[PDB]
């Protein structure tokens, strides 16, 4: 399975994925985010859709359920994690 | 973490890398790899954790062989007959087995 | 402190099964709290309880427990036959400092994965 | 079963912590054998002691110690003053399978690395 996605004020990249993936109890939204520089290897985004990722500022942040995802970074890679996961770019 | 592994090698061989690390136990983690092309952005995550050997991506299974071990940490991987066109970089991770809630750790390179 | 939703991933024997848990309250009584699976009956209830305690020295104790059961002809629910209790204790003191504690918790948390444990649980032959 | 010199790696609070063993014979008063570590003195030695029984039941014990010292002012040799004990006893049946010993085990190999249980531990402040 597989899925598509795509100096102020910010943007937003926007998903469309087929399962919803809402595999427990709610820790379900394993869709996740990346950024990198080019000679870094890339840093870690938002984990689990909405929660603020280990060492991450707070201008970063995510939302929404299960195939209908938003970023929102107003000052200034995509993943999803069932069972190989299996992704594209952006 | 750590990164060694012999580099541009002539085709239709055997490749193998190794990596340690220094700061987790590995008998409670996972370690993930990927690659990354400039063709395309990323890829599988056909891995190992706990101990327990396990699942290879689906369109690989006929190559990618793959240890684990505890004498010190060493998780090195092959591969057999590299084909030519394979030219990409590849990047190792860690990986949590302990879902708490929400807050869980997850992938420090 | 605040416990929530432990979720444990893909152990036994080997990869794909994984294990769900639901706080369960805490018991007045002694501390104890409970964790436990969301099982069909509640008389199979994968449980896992933790506990502390309070001065002398500290007796830290975790007692897990999950009975399995069979469709015996001759009732209308299915019926425990066995257990398989484990319980493991911590005793520290009260001048231990904050490496000693971590020492001994990650030593025992990698040396049940040596292969010695695995064959004197799996197999039972000592050394 | 022939077990042999058991080295854990990487494991205390971080890092850079290794841990060599080696076995020390086999106590036939009850079937305990020993595991410790190759220290300076033999009053100071990490210490893994591993059992088994025979039958009713099974009774698969693993009691762990390791003391620290301090050179205290007034003695030649360095003197133990804490412990730190700790120790796990598994109970199961003649009836159960390969599946369910093998599921309690790396649960509580798992579970031993959750936050709760090294909030429990290293903290003591209980759920």
């Amino acid at each position: 399975h597989s899925d598509i996605v795509l100096v102020s004020l910010g943007q937003r990249a926007t998903i469309s994925c087929r399962a919803s993936e809402s595999v427990d109890n709610y820790g379900i939204s394993f869709m996740n985010w990346f950024q990198q520089k080019p000679g870094q290897p890339p840093k870690l985004l938002i984990y689990a859709a909405s929660n603020q990722g280990s060492g991450v500022p707070a201008r970063f942040s995510g939302s929404g359920s299960g195939t209908d995802f938003s970023l929102n970074i107003h000052p200034v890679c995509q993943q999803s994690k069932e069972v190989p996961y299996t992704f594209g770019g952006g | 973490l750590k990164q060694s592994g012999p580099g541009l090698v002539q085709p239709s061989q055997s490749l193998s890398i190794t990596c340690t690390v220094s700061g987790f136990s590995l008998t409670s983690y996972g370690v993930h790899w990927v690659r990354q092309s400039p063709g395309k952005g990323l890829e599988w995550l056909g891995v190992i954790w706990s101990g327990g050997n396990t699942d290879y991506d689906a369109a690989f299974i006929s190559r990618l062989s793959i240890r684990k071990d505890n004498s010190k940490n060493q998780v090195f991987f092959k591969m057999n007959s590299l084909q030519a066109d394979d030219t990409a970089i590849y990047y190792c991770a860690r990986e949590s087995q302990n879902y708490y809630g929400n807050t869980w750790n997850y992938f420090d390179y | 402190a605040k416990l929530e939703t432990v979720t444990l991933g893909n152990i036994g024997k080997d990869g794909k099964q994984t294990l769900v848990l639901n706080p369960r309250g805490v018991n007045p009584t002694n501390g104890v709290a409970s964790l436990s699976q969301a099982g069909a009956v509640p008389a199979l209830e994968k449980r896992v309880t933790v506990s502390v305690s309070q001065p002398k020295n500290y007796k830290v104790q975790v007692k897990i427990q999950n009975p399995t059961a069979c469709t015996a002809n001759g009732s209308c629910d299915p019926s425990v036959t066995r257990q398989a209790y484990a319980d493991v204790t911590f005793s520290f003191t009260q001048y231990s400092t904050d490496e000693e504690r971590a020492f001994v918790r990650t030593e025992l948390a990698a040396l049940l994965a040596s292969p010695l444990l695995i064959d004197a649980i799996d197999q039972l032959n000592p050394a």
